[PDB]
């Protein structure tokens, strides 16, 4: 909240294990400015130079923007040759099912929200032959084509409470599968 | 260093290049560069009248440098305190002896 | 849904003024009818508070 | 394994809990019993975070004490209440509440229902408030000497009593300087407009209240002037650099004259903002947010001193001291928003930091105490005593009544309502006179603190107090001797005394109403 | 009566893992003993007869060396006084290049004799003032011991014979070959006007045959390989680029916008046409070879192949800067074919196979260049590493020789002469500090003695013979390491001398370290994390 | 109370450490001692992954051991360096170093001094190298058939003691032909070899053109003819596949027939690239980047060959074989950039389909199609062919060659023994020990051959005393015989490098007296 920033100068400490300049990225690293001492300045400029250099390096990586227009004929090229280490989140869907429409819109919002991972969306019927209608909403993530998580189900997925919890469920991988449910439990 | 240079070299700090004039240049009587190990230093000296000087400390190891830095800080503060008020007290514990004798008398 | 796209640079700065002026306008309308107490459910940023203090009305957010 | 309640539920009921409740209260009255009076002893507390708090006042003592018994929590709550409402009498109210609970314990044990004890306590509270208001001595607000005496009386029991004749004055000035009126409303807003700032290292008597505002900032640029005679202060809420905005933009460039054009437009916008802020010919500009390099260049070109990010409270104090007005859009800055009235702006150096002063204002409605001492704890204690003095002065200003201190008011109201009791017939007389004798604790505590035989001294105090026109006869805790407060010149504001009695009786009632405890559940 | 509590004071308020030492016995003698042990650790690796050591550092990487600074660096030292001693040694290495083992031995001997003096009854301050006075005296008398200055620093035989003694301490068996090789490398780079630089002498280590096949070239050698199709060029007109060999791209994100079919069809053709135009413009100036600092494009590689251009890629800024210095070119951040003044010239650029390591060679032919390179040959990586360390120490001794040269006798001559003169001086002082003066004598005696004990010969006999000859008046005699018996030899005829500056700095740092470790009276160590 | 070094560092000051180092060196050399000599034996080593390596060359065996002793590390490094420099003799150099240490250990057990020992080793080794350079026989004729026979004999003796010894004459000849048809650079990447499972050993073939495994096939392959009698090879570096134009571009149009024109233009770009390829007169198309299914179908309709995703090395060998040049632009496919080969064929050998370009006249690169029973079998054949390749390549520069079988070692030992009679002091004893250690090679060889080492070695010593040099062992007859007349020829450079490296490592090992082992942070 910004209201704590104006109530009083006495905001000494409450649940702050670490408080230094090394974790202030850009937005807040430039709002103290005059409070950064003087003897440790050169370290601050070294840190900012290194971290802006890293951000500039990631500029070449984080340019995907929004959703794209892949169909069945383009599946193999963009799931086996889409790149080295680039996450691809395959989506199998059909027009008419509401829950998959919800998850499609949420994925579209995620596309601009997170441009590092460029998920691709494809029609269910004309991507894999004889795909049953009992698997209308389908999402599976992988990198280099090695399919990791392929959760299937119309109602077991829970598209009503998807938003952030299953957003990071798709996002976070290459480790423990159950990692973000406790953040936003349905209860 | 902006303030130190504009008080030593005599120029003026500039935040923009809207107007440049010869009065915006300070003067330096010798600017050279000395490379120590891998680091480099630039010396700006032979000024006409510096209002800001530097103390260069040379040491065979780090702890000597820190000791000299602490000594220099204490000495500079002592001299500044002497300058601030035109007074100075006798040392070597004489003032404590005299003050205690006066306290006993009082 | 609506997002701005600027092709020639000159048209940019103008919209930025609009990006505030709209709010300004509404305030005067609320202040045009002699109102001196303002109660609102939503939050009020600093500029609108400045309008209210300059006019002489209090704002409660 | 069938359980009606949870496994963690624990029930306690009957006389025992009542006894326990009383015990808990008395325990807290046992901690701060030696911190009351002019001969109070310092108490040192070790902060859980690693700090040290060396105080005498009850609230600053009980704030660092963690207690698991709920009655002890209620005692800490009454301490905080007394601190927040009137600012003085914390140890007094804690001691009275504890000892009234103790004296009610006797009637609790003698198979007497607590409701009659509560009713008797309420009647005693009403009578004691009435007879405390009866013996009030009016004060003259304009008399500076009388207010100095009142503040000295309130402060002589604490650490800064040695410098009392100095610190007293400071408090008075502040309370006479934050005093304000607008739209028919008076504020005396000490919390927000009378800042007290502590700088370690120096001399206690070097501290002073300023005719202005001091803050810990420095000029953004070396060449900006550090010494202004009659500044024209202008305050800014917004920032003076280029910002992205809110709506997503994604400008598209195809021609070869659009990138440099965009950058030149940014610079032109900053230049326009600086020219528009210069148009009113100010002299020092203060902003809560950042200043871009080009913006301060343009400000320098017009000989303007700019101060970078400043907290909102400091800017409000500066606006109140200079009479200026904080603005967000420099396009909408008028002449009446330019602060004329500051008589000096000094960028001075203290220790190894730069402090800016806007001192010597025409009639500032916000001050700042440059409070210089030896250590952070010493200055924290002096800060607490200064707050105590300000609260007492504000209470006197808002209420022109006084009442004798040193234990004279306690014994006076005790004797008065005891004489009232000796007429009424009924079973409620015993708790009533129990409260009457309960107020005797303050003179007893003072005598015990100064180191005198409390038995015959207190008996003689009561005997001398039985004589008429002797309600100002109290005990001098400096030497522990029966004196007259009129000649000793100690009087406390009626607000503090009546608030103390009210909240003490109320919390005694609260802790006396409860007879069951259920512990452990979510 | 079964537990002794802590003293009511600093002992009770001290933290758990902290340790406090105070007093002459509990704080000073411990430091003296630890420094003595540290000095005796490396004393066995002194002089030409010093024995190599294998150290396995904390990352399990073998180091086979007799370099005192390297030995102290690889093993981590925990005692703090030993830490100060190794800092002094490392500073002596940085300021001079040779003299680390001398620093260790002298400091250890000084501390041992200081402990003896403190046991005798002198105070710490008395010993400190005596040591400083005798150090001033030794520095005053040192310039009078020089003999046979160099005065040329450009004759190949002279510089070889002058560096042979500095090399001899490590590579005793193969001494003349390394001396001649390093002398060639240093002379061929020695500028006529200016200051000698040690960063401009490079060494390249490649597995292969014995030491006798190591060579020197007047250029520089990389371990890369040409990315093109041409590998041999004569009279190379080198163009050096600091930008990737590709069409330059906006650093702001720019996407190709196509609105009609013909734009889509012609975009790739236009890009290829521009690329070939740029490459042809580069090659029309005469650029036989091109070196780039980054990625090479496929289209760029094809067009360089079309116009007979050798494309070499370098992956380090220092490598590119050294290449620019050695060829006379300068890196530029745009394609912009080079103008006549900023385009390097080289005699040839080989691609070669030597030790199953393909290399690209920018060698010159007329013995010039600001950079010369040593190619080292050996059957073990660690042995070539030791050879590289010996080469570096020899080159550092050459650089010190470019400064005040004033060669001084070595092999125990200088230290024994200094000890005799300091004894003579201390016999005159009637104060209480004379003992401390008379201690540098023994402090110098540790240097030749080690030289004796490392050669399998009696040390006391050699010391007595050295005193006999030095009191006779011959101040140029010292230990003979090939005699197999205690013997003396004139050190001027042997031509094995030391730099005056090296001894000056070594004595100064050793005395400073001993004094600053004697000054400590209390130690307060926090528990390590 | 306070320690100098960190807790964990242990030292080994004294001569017992160097004696233990000598012992460790012998323990290492025991693990290679039995892989030497024509009657050699292989060795099977299994790592923690369960992958077994079967080999009898010292370099690979020492690589596969989890060596951590520093002296053992020195022996591993000397074997690696000898392998990299010459190509063989790694077992010989390891055994020589270990025997030097063994023969010097009794002298150092009584202290002595490492410096005199290393001085004696240096003097002895430089004398030995000078003797080898002096006594090596040079043909000094610069003939054609004679030099080829010399290289064939060197290859034959290199192949002996390997898994494929029984086919020596079949491989040696073959392999030298490879080295006989390289440019004057002997770029090793131009002798790229291929191994196909199945088939007997004698079926290994040397493709004078370029042979490589087929990479991939899209829907449309197997309609192309697989036999061309005079094709024009087109070596490409371009991706002949419908794809995104730039992977950075973006199309923004607002009308339907613009969309149709754009898709037609993309198809037109693809067909224009393919049409330039076809009109260039080419007949077989090779590409580094993938070739799409559309390109394959188009090429099949034009009755011509295509094969994409070809590796770097295969395309380079094709370019230096068929005479073409790699192109990443199909806009200038002139008649001078295409490659020409006599015959191209897509055949099927050993259950694997391979492309053969055979008949290139000016082919500077070859290919080995190696046949075997098991993967480790063909891998050991690969290692043996690599050793032969290295030996022949080193022998191309100079026809200076000595006779193997321990004859050169015996002559060197006799020379050093004669030298150690005219010098006084302990140097003569150390040189005698060096010479006596130099005779391990014939003794170990005949021990591997299961002979009586003592009697045959006494015969060898007595013959090298007087009568004639080059007399070494003869396993088949269990006797001694003239190795030079037996056409067993090892280039002098391998012996020179082995002796130099062995002396270097022995001097390095003897010249240490202290070891510190920090606690492995
Ligand atoms: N000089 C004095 N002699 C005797 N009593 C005093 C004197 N000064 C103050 N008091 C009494 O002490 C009480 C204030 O003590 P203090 O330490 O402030 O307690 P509290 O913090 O509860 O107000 C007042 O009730 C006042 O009557
Ligand atoms: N032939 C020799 N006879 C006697 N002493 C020698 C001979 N050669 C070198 N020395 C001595 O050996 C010493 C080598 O010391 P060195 O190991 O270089 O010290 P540091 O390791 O501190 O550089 C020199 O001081 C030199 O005087
Ligand atoms: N047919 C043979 N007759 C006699 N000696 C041979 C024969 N083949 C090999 N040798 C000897 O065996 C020794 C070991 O050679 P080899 O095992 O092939 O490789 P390495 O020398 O690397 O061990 C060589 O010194 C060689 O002289
Ligand atoms: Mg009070
Ligand atoms: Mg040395
Ligand atoms: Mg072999």
């Amino acid at each position: 909240e910004l209201e704590e920033e104006a109530e009083e100068e006495q905001r000494i400490l409450q649940q702050s294990v670490v408080k230094t300049y090394e974790d202030m990225t850009l937005e807040e690293l430039e709002d103290h400015e005059d409070e950064f001492n003087e003897e440790d300045e050169r370290a601050i400029e070294m840190y900012r130079r290194r971290r802006l250099a890293e951000w500039k390096a990631t500029k070449l990586k984080n340019k995907f923007g929004e959703v794209l227009e892949i169909s069945g004929k383009d599946y193999v090229q963009e799931v086996t040759k889409a790149g080295e280490g680039l996450w691809v989140i395959l989506h199998l869907y059909k027009q008419g099912i509401p829950l998959c429409a919800l998850i499609n819109q949420h994925l579209s919002g995620l596309a601009r929200k997170f441009p590092d991972v460029k998920f691709i969306k494809a029609i269910s019927t004309t991507c894999i032959p004889n795909y049953p209608d009992r698997n209308l909403p389908t999402i599976f993530v992988y990198l280099e084509g090695d399919i990791k998580a392929q959760f299937i189900g119309p109602l077991v997925f829970g598209g009503m409470n998807l938003t952030r919890d299953e957003l990071e469920w798709k996002l976070s991988e290459s480790g423990a599968i159950m990692t973000d449910l406790e953040e936003n439990p349905k209860k | 260093n902006m303030e130190r240079l504009t008080l030593a070299c005599g120029g003026v700090a500039l935040n923009s290049f809207d107007d440049l004039s010869p009065d915006c240049l300070g003067h330096a009587g010798l600017v050279y560069e000395y490379t120590l190990g891998e680091e480099k230093f630039t010396f700006i000296e032979k000024c006409n009248n510096p209002r800001s000087v530097t103390l260069l400390i040379k040491g065979p190891n780090k702890h000597t440098l820190t000791q000299i830095k602490d000594a220099v800080r204490d000495g500079l503060r002592a001299v500044k305190n002497a300058i601030d008020d035109g007074c100075v007290v006798p040392g070597a514990g004489a003032v404590e002896v005299a003050m205690a004798e006066a306290l006993i008398k009082h | 849904g609506v997002q701005v796209v600027i092709t020639d640079p000159e048209k940019l700065d103008q919209i930025r003024q609009r990006e505030s002026d709209i709010t300004k306008e509404r305030i005067q309308k609320i202040l045009a009818t002699g109102a001196n107490v303002i109660l609102t459910t939503g939050g009020i940023d600093d500029m609108c508070l400045k309008y209210f203090v300059e006019a002489g009305a209090m704002a409660v957010r | 394994p069938v359980l009606v309640l949870s496994q963690n539920t624990k029930r306690e009921s009957g006389r025992k809990v009542q006894s326990g409740n009383i015990n808990a209260a008395k325990t807290i009255a046992d901690i701060i019993r030696t911190c009351l009076g002019p001969k109070s002893m310092m108490k040192m507390l070790l902060d859980p975070m690693g700090g040290i708090v060396m105080t005498n006042d009850g609230n600053a003592i009980l704030r660092e004490i963690q207690v698991q018994h709920p009655a002890a929590k209620s005692m800490i709550e009454i301490s905080r209440t007394q601190d927040e409402e009137v600012g003085d009498g914390t140890t007094s109210v804690i001691i009275l509440a504890g000892e009234m609970l103790s004296v009610a314990e006797h009637f609790l044990e003698q198979q007497m229902h607590p409701t009659v004890v509560i009713s008797a306590y309420r009647k005693a509270l009403d009578d004691m408030i009435s007879t405390l208001k009866k013996i009030s001595i009016p004060v003259d607000i304009s008399d500076s000497d009388m207010m100095l005496n009142i503040i000295n009386s309130s402060i002589t029991t604490k650490a800064i009593s040695r410098w009392s004749s100095l610190a007293c004055n400071i408090a008075l000035d502040a309370v006479k300087m934050v005093q304000f009126e607008e739209n028919g409303r008076k504020e005396i807003d000490i919390k927000k407009y009378a800042r007290v700032e502590k700088i370690p290292g120096g001399i206690i008597e070097d501290s002073c209240v300023l005719r202005g505002v001091m803050i810990n900032k420095d000029v953004t640029h070396p060449r900006m002037r550090r010494y202004i005679k009659n500044p024209r202060i202008v305050l800014l809420d917004s920032s003076l650099e280029y910002k992205k905005g809110e709506s997503q933009t994604d400008i598209e460039i195809t021609r070869e004259e659009d990138f440099t054009r965009i950058l030149q437009m940014e610079e032109e916008y900053i230049q326009q903002l600086c020219e528009d802020i210069i148009q009113l010919k100010p002299d020092v500009v203060i902003t809560e947010k950042g200043i871009s390099d080009l913006a301060q260049h343009y400000l320098m070109r017009a000989n303007i001193t700019a101060i970078r990010r400043v907290r909102k409270t400091d800017n409000n104090r500066i606006a109140r001291a200079c009479g200026a007005r904080i603005v967000s859009r420099p396009e909408e800055l008028r002449e009446d928003d330019v602060g004329t009235g500051a008589g000096l702006l000094e960028i001075k150096k203290i220790g190894d930091e730069y402090f800016t002063f806007i001192t010597d204002c025409k009639d500032p409605k916000a001050c700042t105490i440059l409070l210089r001492g030896a250590s952070k704890e010493i200055l924290s204690e002096v800060e607490r005593n200064l707050q105590d003095a300000m609260q007492v002065c504000r209470n006197v200003l808002l209420d022109p009544q006084l009442v004798p201190g040193g234990g004279a008011s306690e014994m006076a109201v005790a004797h008065a309502l005891t004489e009232k009791s000796k007429a009424m017939t009924g079973v409620e007389q015993w708790p009533y006179r129990a409260v009457a004798q309960a107020l005797e604790v303050i003179p007893r505590t003072l005598i015990q603190n100064c180191g005198a035989s409390t038995i015959r001294l207190l008996t003689s105090l009561r005997a001398k107090h039985t004589q008429e026109n002797c309600e100002t006869w109290g005990v001098n805790g400096e030497t522990g001797t029966l004196v007259d407060m009129k000649e000793l010149g100690i009087w406390e504001p009626l607000a503090v005394k009546l608030q103390t009695y009210k909240t003490a009786v109320e919390t005694a009632v609260l802790l006396l109403r409860i007879d069951d405890i259920v512990s452990g559940h979510k | 009566a079964l537990h002794v509590p802590k003293a009511p004071g600093f002992a009770q308020m001290l933290k758990e893992g902290a340790k406090h030492f105070s007093g002459l016995e509990e704080a000073v003698y411990r430091n003296i003993q630890a420094c003595k042990e540290l000095a005796q650790t490396t004393r066995t690796a002194y002089g030409p007869n010093g024995m190599n050591k294998m150290v396995i550092n904390h990352l399990e990487k073998l180091f086979v060396t007799n370099d005192a600074a390297t030995i102290l660096r690889e093993l981590e030292v925990q005692h703090p006084a030993a830490k100060m001693i190794v800092m002094a040694s490392h500073m002596q290495e940085q300021e001079v290049g040779d003299g680390t083992n001398f620093v260790l031995v002298f400091a250890g001997a000084l501390l041992e004799l200081a402990e003896e003096l403190l046991r005798i009854g002198l105070s710490v301050s008395e010993v400190i003032e005596g040591y400083e006075i005798a150090c001033r005296k030794a520095h005053e008398i040192l310039p009078n011991l020089v003999c046979c200055s160099a005065k040329n620093l450009r004759d190949i035989d002279e510089v070889s014979s002058l560096l042979r003694t500095s090399i001899m301490s490590k590579q005793y068996g193969n001494e003349v070959f390394l001396a001649k090789l390093i002398a060639q490398a240093c002379v061929s780079i020695f500028p006529d006007s200016g200051h000698f630089n040690v960063d401009n002498i490079r060494v390249c280590k490649i597995l292969g045959s014995g030491i006798s096949s190591s060579s020197v070239l007047h250029g520089m050698v990389f371990k890369k390989e040409t990315e093109g199709d041409v590998t041999s060029v004569k009279d190379a007109k080198i163009a050096v680029y600091s930008c990737p060999f590709d069409g330059m791209i906006t650093e702001t994100k720019g996407t190709v916008l196509i609105k009609t079919a013909e734009e889509l069809m012609n975009f790739s053709k236009g890009e290829e046409n521009l690329m070939d135009a740029q490459v042809k413009a580069i090659a029309d100036t005469g650029a036989n070879v091109v070196v780039t600092g980054g990625k090479v494009a496929d289209m760029a590689l094809h067009y360089a192949n079309k116009y007979n251009i050798m494309l070499v890629r370098l992956n380090s800024k220092w490598d590119l800067r050294r290449l620019c210095k050695t060829v006379g070119a300068t890196a530029l951040p745009r394609l912009t074919p080079p103008v006549l003044e900023e385009m390097g010239h080289c005699d040839s650029v080989y691609l070669s196979e030597v030790g199953d390591t393909q290399v690209v060679v920018f060698k010159h032919e007329k013995e010039d260049g600001a950079i010369s390179t040593i190619v080292l040959r050996g059957s073990t990586d660690n042995l070539m590493d030791d050879i590289e360390r010996a080469v570096d120490d020899g080159v550092n001794t050459f650089k010190v020789l470019t400064r005040d040269k004033r060669l001084v006798p070595g092999g125990g001559a200088t230290e024994i002469e200094l000890a005799k003169q300091i004894t003579s001086y201390g016999e005159t002082c009637p104060g209480l500090e004379q003992y401390a003066i008379k201690k540098f004598a023994e402090a110098f005696e540790a240097i030749p003695r080690a030289l004796a004990e490392n050669s399998g010969v009696k040390a006391n006999e050699v010391i007595s013979k050295l005193y006999a000859v030095h009191q006779e008046g011959n101040k140029n005699v010292g230990l003979d390491i090939e005699a197999e018996v205690p013997a003396v030899k004139d050190m001027l005829e042997a031509g094995i001398l030391d730099t005056y500056l090296g001894k000056y700095w070594a004595i100064k740092l050793a005395t400073n370290a001993a004094v600053t470790v004697l000054r400590v009276d209390q130690i307060i160590m926090a528990k390590p994390a | 109370p306070v320690i100098l070094l960190k807790e964990g560092t242990d030292s080994s000051q004294g001569i017992p450490q160097l004696v233990s180092n000598i012992s460790a060196c012998q323990v290492i050399a025991e693990a290679v001692r039995t892989t030497l000599g024509p009657r050699g034996m292989d060795k099977l080593i299994v790592d923690g992954r369960g992958k077994a390596t079967i080999s009898n060359d010292g370099a690979t065996i020492l690589k596969l051991l989890d060596v951590v002793h520093p002296a053992a590390k020195t022996l591993v490094d000397i074997a690696k360096s000898q392998d990299a420099e010459v190509g063989d003799g790694t077992t010989s150099v390891t055994l020589l170093a270990a025997e030097f240490l063994k023969q010097v250990k009794p002298y150092v057990e009584e202290g002595l001094h490492p410096q005199i020992i290393i001085r004696a080793f240096r003097t002895a080794t430089q004398l030995a190298v000078n003797k080898i350079k002096e006594i090596a026989v040079t043909v000094k004729k610069a003939d054609k058939v004679e030099q080829r026979k010399l290289l064939e004999k060197c290859a034959m003796t290199a192949l002996s003691s390997k898994l494929i010894s029984q086919q020596k004459a079949f491989f040696a000849k073959m392999v030298v032909d490879a080295v006989m048809m390289l440019d004057d650079l002997l770029q090793l990447k131009m002798i790229g070899i291929k191994k196909v499972q199945g088939g007997a050993l004698e079926d290994s073939q040397l493709v004078a053109g370029v042979a490589f495994k087929k990479t991939f096939s899209y829907a449309g392959f197997e309609m192309q003819p697989k036999k061309y009698h005079n094709p024009k090879i087109a070596l490409l570096n371009v991706e002949l596949e419908l794809k995104a134009e730039k992977d950075n571009a973006e199309i923004r149009v607002h009308t339907v027939e613009d969309y149709q024109a754009i898709v037609d233009a993309e198809w037109n770009i693809l067909y224009d690239k393919l049409e330039k390829i076809h009109h260039s007169g080419a007949k077989v198309v090779l590409s580094k980047l993938p070739i799409g299914d559309v390109a394959t179908q188009y090429f099949a309709d034009r009755d011509m060959f295509c094969a994409g995703r070809v590796p770097e090395e295969d395309l380079k060998r094709t370019m230096m074989a068929c005479g073409g040049s790699i192109q990443t632009s199909v806009n200038a496919l002139s008649a001078d950039v295409l490659g020409r080969c006599q015959v191209f064929e897509e055949t099927q050998i050993g259950g694997e389909r391979y492309n053969f370009f055979t008949g290139c006249p000016k082919a500077k690169t070859c290919t080995f199609i190696l046949r075997g029973g098991a993967e480790q079998f063909m891998e050991e054949t690969e290692r043996s062919l690599h050793d032969a390749i290295m030996i022949v390549r080193r022998a191309i520069k100079n026809d200076s060659v000595v006779a193997g079988g321990g004859a050169i070692e015996m002559e060197l030992s006799k020379y050093l023994r004669d030298y150690s009679r005219t010098i006084p002091g302990k140097q003569q004893l150390l040189i005698g020990a060096y010479a006596k250690a130099l005779e391990i090679i014939p003794r170990q060889l005949c021990d591997n051959a299961g002979f009586d080492a003592t009697n045959i070695l006494n015969k060898l010593r007595a013959r090298h005393a007087q009568g004639g040099t080059w007399y070494g062992v003869d396993i088949n007859n269990e006797d001694i015989a003239d190795n030079f007349e037996a056409f067993v020829w090892e280039p002098a450079m391998v012996r020179i490098n082995a002796l130099t490296a062995a002396s270097e490592a022995a001097c390095l090992i003897v010249s240490v007296d202290e070891t510190i082992k920090n606690p492995r942070s």
